[PDB]
């Protein structure tokens, strides 16, 4: 019963500050690699800041650098981000997620919390490009959505699914190779720079929107999602 | 296969450069754990020797080669050959090494297909083999997790290299 719970949320101003905090149930927190990712509206996941076990390697974001300090507590369980000097642009949903290995690397997401909103208002890196941006189609029906990334990535590509209301699901990781309980319909191809998902039957659970992931190099990065409307 | 390398690569590095360490033997099952020894340094890149060397019989041998993303930026460019180990080893042909499956090297060799319910692969972090009761003549082969094109800031990863020397035993 794998459980992340986000908490700390709320409404601030331009240069305010905020504390999240993410308790975590059901698995050993002291072998676990969990990453901060926030989606802010209308734009794909984006990798905040992460910290080992141990506490001794930390990595943030350049957009956070210098604002954000992350921190554990291995005995409680929970995971801690530390917001100063927040910014318009730090809006959105602020998600922990667990990090796991599966095939070649590590730069994937294994279990994601509900997210706790993060609203700032008072009134180089692998650039992911996706296509088409929505589709709408009939229940039996075949759909291919693209992905094309900037640089050279192997098959070190994954696909998200996100229900609406829902944290994102890891479907296919090494460009097409389906996870554990992933239904048939779900195609995965491509490599180098160009990638492509295909559902071959459209059932009326496949309703949601899909992000593709480069596994390959730090920093961890998605594209923009390709909304999937069944009528 | 028919991949071919040298323990040296590009390292640039000598024998006696390297920084030889011994296998930290747990009882029956030798381990070579490069989860810390790889890591980029200032002073990189260095080359890691682990040494194994079994001269009992049924040994199980077991290589820690850290992944790409099991931290961020430090393994990004790590390459661990033979891909296929622990079936593919590296023995030292004239000078350059090259590929061989190691089952027509050591015969009753036993390869345990999962790593406690995954892959027995260097893909998914660590690779096992069991050595079997009687080993006819002398057998060195070779494995390697290498991390020296790994580069951050101006640290540079470290190359690991497991030699296991197998020496006669049984009748």
């Amino acid at each position: 019963e794998v459980q992340l719970v986000e908490s700390g949320g709320g409404l601030v101003k331009p240069g305010g500050s905020l504390r999240l905090s993410c308790a975590a149930s059901g698995f050993n927190f002291i072998s676990s690699y969990i990453s901060w990712v926030r989606q802010a509206p209308g734009k794909g996941p984006e990798w905040v800041s992460s910290i080992t076990s141990t506490s001794t390697d930390i990595h943030y974001a350049d957009s956070v650098k210098g604002r954000f300090t992350i921190s554990r507590d291995n005995a409680k369980a929970s995971l801690f981000l530390q917001m100063n000097s927040l910014r318009v642009e730090d809006t959105g949903v602020y998600y922990c997620a667990r990090r796991y290995c599966r095939g070649g690397t590590c730069y994937l997401f294994d279990h994601w919390g509900q997210g706790t909103p993060v609203i700032v208002s008072s009134g180089s890196d692998i650039q992911m490009t996706q296509s088409p941006s929505s589709v709408s189609a009939s229940v039996g029906d075949r759909v291919t959505i693209t992905c094309r990334a900037s640089q050279a990535i192997s098959s070190w590509l994954a696909w998200y699914q996100q229900k609406p209301g829902k944290a994102p699901k890891l479907l296919i990781y090494g460009a097409s190779s389906l996870e554990s309980g992933v239904p048939s319909r779900f195609s995965g191809s491509g490599s180098g720079t160009d990638f492509t998902l295909t559902i071959n039957s459209l059932q009326p659970e496949d309703f949601a929107t899909y992000y593709c992931q480069q596994a390959a190099r730090f920093p961890i990065t998605f594209g923009q999602g390709t909304r999937l409307e069944i009528k | 296969l028919s991949y071919e390398t040298t323990e040296s690569g590009d390292t640039a590095v000598s024998e006696d450069s390297y920084d030889k360490y011994a296998s930290q033997n747990t009882n029956k099952e030798y381990v070579c754990d490069f989860t810390d020894q790889l890591k980029p340094t200032e002073s990189g890149p260095k080359v890691k020797k682990c040494e194994v060397k079994v001269n009992e019989p049924l040994i199980k041998v077991k290589i820690i080669c850290p992944l790409k993303g099991s931290v961020e930026k430090l393994y990004d460019n790590i390459e661990y050959v033979p891909k296929k180990s622990p079936y593919v080893v590296l023995t030292k042909e004239e000078t350059k090494l090259k590929e061989k499956l190691l089952s027509k090297l050591i015969y009753g060799l036993l390869i345990s297909p999962t790593v406690n319910e995954k892959e027995n692969n260097f893909k998914e972090g660590v690779i096992e083999f069991t050595l079997p009761p009687v080993v006819h003549k002398a057998t060195v082969f070779y494995f390697i997790c290498d991390n020296s094109k790994t580069e951050d800031d101006n640290k540079k990863g470290n190359r690991g290299i497991v030699e296991v020397y197998v020496e006669p035993y049984g009748n």
